């Protein structure tokens, strides 16, 4: 299913998805730097200190950061593709509706869009 | 960091099956995101005329693309103000024929022409605030009464009282709280079989439209009702011609021009009077 990922982060916009992929990693590094800094810090005590205090308040901004910014491209995904989807059915023809179900194309806005507003962020 | 490298990697083999699955959510969402769409200004300006002559030369019409037709050479002519029906038995072709008037069936070939337009400029847009029809299926989705009158709450709340005296049913509306704003649901046993037939006839009204297309507005109505509510539609509509459809005797027989539907063709006749007795009783006056 590498589509359907390639169209949901298309649907996110290149500044949102940099964002999240710059601060996931960044964050990761940081949590790696800081579990690093205490091996040195073990063996100027107030110096080793006072950067692991300075490293683990760049962890929890760096952390929030990119929690706020998981949760805000959920959003604006969500509000794309939703909007994208009702204004393409609405211009679908006669003959479409005729031939689908109506159970399926109530179940994609039931179902599925509930799917990507609650579960796909998280 | 070796000895908790497990629980990362079963969250995340259990992450990755649960990432799957609700991503074909998405992929589905975006699979019917991709279906086709309708592509919908010389005779636009020159607000549409209550002239209700058409003509129809050689039309065809076909459901699916490449398949078999339902319509073969279909040419017919109708004058201003004149009362039109159109008969024929189960799938003869009347419910396409009013479909490929408004443009709904994209298969059609032939040249309809509505007072010399047709629907080689015009968008959906433009092609709908034209003409009005009331289906066979009536339906009040929910709201007031002004959200279901008008939809667009452009008129009046003069011009709505008016729709629902000339529709017969402003004295029921009176009875209701407030006025105008009573809380209707979809369908429901909120009003009657009669009185959605009213409401679709009072929507007609108010659309003023001038071209009415009745698309069998007689099943599931009862005759004592059914009867009124035609002579009702007859006395109010003297111009703004009117192309009906139906399978009742009387409703056919009230009707000038009339066309029988064949089984793969139409036969049209101007005078009802002359059809109804020039084939001896056989295939117009019994079959109606």
């Amino acid at each position: 299913p590498w589509r359907a990922c390639t169209k949901y982060l298309s649907s996110a916009g290149i500044l949102l998805l940099s964002l999240l992929v710059f601060s996931q990693l960044l964050k990761h590094m940081v949590l790696v730097a800081i579990d690093y800094w205490l091996a040195k810090w073990t063996d100027d005590q107030s110096v080793y200190a006072m950067v692991f205090t300075l490293l683990c308040s760049l962890g929890i901004v760096l952390c929030l950061v990119t929690s706020v910014t998981v949760e805000w491209t959920g959003l604006k995904v969500a509000k794309r593709l939703h909007r994208s989807l009702l204004n393409r059915i609405i211009l679908a023809p006669m003959r479409f509706f005729e031939t689908t179900p109506l159970g399926s194309i109530l179940n994609r806005f039931s179902s599925d869009c509930n799917t990507i507003d609650q579960h796909i962020p998280s | 960091y070796a000895l908790m490298v497990s629980n990362y990697l079963n969250w995340m083999v259990r992450n990755l099956a649960d990432m799957e699955i609700q991503l074909g959510a998405v992929k589905r969402i975006h699979a019917l995101l991709k279906t086709e769409a309708e592509s919908y200004p010389s005779l636009i300006p020159k607000n549409w005329p209550d002239q209700g002559k058409i003509q129809i030369q050689n039309l065809s019409v076909r459901y699916d693309s490449s398949l078999k037709p339902v319509l073969k050479h279909v040419n017919a002519l109708i004058s201003p103000g004149q009362k039109i029906g159109i008969c024929g038995r189960t799938g003869s072709g009347k419910s396409s024929f009013s479909l490929a008037f408004f443009r709904m069936v994209d298969m059609f070939e032939g040249r309809i022409i509505i007072d010399g337009i047709d629907i080689a400029k015009l968008p959906l847009h433009t092609l709908r605030s034209r003409l009005s029809i009331i289906l066979q299926d009536p339906v009040l989705f929910s709201g007031t009464i002004r959200f279901n009158l008008d939809p667009e709450k452009k008129c009046s709340d003069s011009t709505l009282w008016e729709a629902l005296e000339i529709a017969q049913l402003k004295l029921v509306v009176k009875a209701l709280p407030g006025g105008l704003d009573a809380i209707i649901t979809e369908g429901g046993e909120n009003f009657s079989q009669g009185q959605r037939q009213l409401f679709c006839l009072a929507r007609a009204f108010v659309r003023k439209t001038s071209i009415f297309i009745m698309d069998e507005a007689t099943a599931s109505i009862d005759m004592a009702t059914e009867n009124i509510l035609q002579k009702v539609v007859m006395t109010a509509f003297a111009d703004r011609t009117v192309v009906t459809i139906a399978h009742r005797v009387h409703t056919i027989l009230s009707a000038d021009l009339v066309m029988v539907l064949k089984r793969g063709a139409i036969l049209e006749f101007d005078k009802p009077e002359t059809l109804l007795s020039q084939k001896d009783s056989v295939f117009a006056s019994f079959v109606r």
